[PDB]
């Protein structure tokens, strides 16, 4: 649609990126790229609203000893909390076919 | 040791980073608390 | 005249050293310090 | 006789580890109010 | 410097440093001092005393890697120092 | 762990939160790693 397009005034620089949005209400929105996400999902949240509740750090430790047959164990334990469920938005793709 | 020696700490750091990446991925992934 | 390859090797060595140092220090000190602080205020006994 | 002394190559070196890198609550349950 | 008893080895027939015939003391010295006295072309000379030490406490493990690269000249290595009364000649 | 032990020394502070500093603000505090190492990097 003839409503928005790019312009290059003799610029030897192609930049096909956008990482900041401002909606009609004025709420800005930063963008971050994390490979550890599922393909069909995007998360609208806040850094402070979410926190990672940890129980015990890795805490390098051992299990037992049968002689030369050494072993090692880890005791990582964490938990996730959210301030308000109806405060971080998500939208998927559905209604196919 | 013949080749390198002191493989325990190498493997331990590898497993630490592995569990870090796993925690990140699973936490950013959705799964119910089925119990 | 510091080479970037030298700095990359240094970064790798320092990263692995920090990994080992953390893996040790955690269970060496902090696993006890956390519960000690909890006992400081008497919050550990549930 | 016949001293060449060009093929010692007694390096006997070990590995160097040139690998690549790609790098509190008390109870078991926690709750919050909303 | 202080020296623990876990890194000491002495004979049985001795009762004091005076009449001691053999007295060993394992040490952990960098490769620099060794290069200062031998094998300049080779610097890759890698390797109860550890158990008693790691059990004096429950935090340290002397047989681990604190992060030092094996090829790094400052890499600490175990050397054997000995005092012996004997006619090797 | 460095944050857990600190936020558990007390039960009021949370070092991994936002006290109000904008991320672009130059005074925004950031974590840096300082190290002292004895090694022949050369």
């Amino acid at each position: 649609q003839g409503s928005r397009k790019r312009i290059f005034e003799n610029t030897k620089q192609f930049i096909y990126e956008v990482n900041s949005i401002t909606d009609p209400l004025g709420q800005s929105y930063k963008i971050i790229v994390n490979r550890w996400m599922p393909t069909d999902a995007v998360y609208f949240f806040r850094s402070a609203d979410w926190t990672q509740m940890v129980l015990r750090a890795p805490k390098r430790t051992e299990l037992a000893k049968d002689g030369s047959y050494e072993k090692w164990m880890i005791e990582m334990e964490v938990g996730l909390r959210h301030r308000n469920p109806y405060a971080s938005g998500v939208l998927f793709t559905a209604a196919g076919k | 040791n013949y080749g390198r020696g002191r493989e325990l700490m190498y493997q331990l750091e590898k497993k630490g980073k592995e569990i870090k990446r796993d925690l990140e991925k699973i936490l950013l992934s959705g799964q119910a608390r089925t119990d | 005249k510091y080479s970037e390859e030298v700095l990359d090797e240094l970064r790798v060595d320092l990263q692995r050293r920090f990994n080992y140092a953390q893996g040790y220090v955690d269970m060496a000190v902090k696993g006890y310090a956390r519960e000690a602080w909890e006992y400081f205020y008497g919050n550990l006994p549930a | 006789t016949l001293f060449v002394s060009y093929d010692q190559n007694g390096k006997k070196l070990s590995f160097a580890n040139w690998i690549s890198v790609l790098s509190s609550i008390n109870q078991t349950i926690f709750s919050w109010q909303t | 410097e202080y020296v623990p008893s876990e890194q000491i080895f002495v004979d049985e027939h001795a009762t004091s440093f005076a009449d001691a015939q053999y007295f060993c003391h394992r040490v952990r010295r960098s490769k620099e001092d060794l290069v200062a006295m031998g094998f300049p072309k080779d610097e890759i000379e890698a390797f109860q005393s550890t158990v008693a030490w790691s059990r004096t406490d429950w935090r340290q493990d002397i047989d681990a890697d604190i992060g030092t690269d094996t090829e790094d000249i400052a890499s600490m290595v175990w050397v054997y120092e000995h005092y012996i009364r004997t006619g090797v000649l």
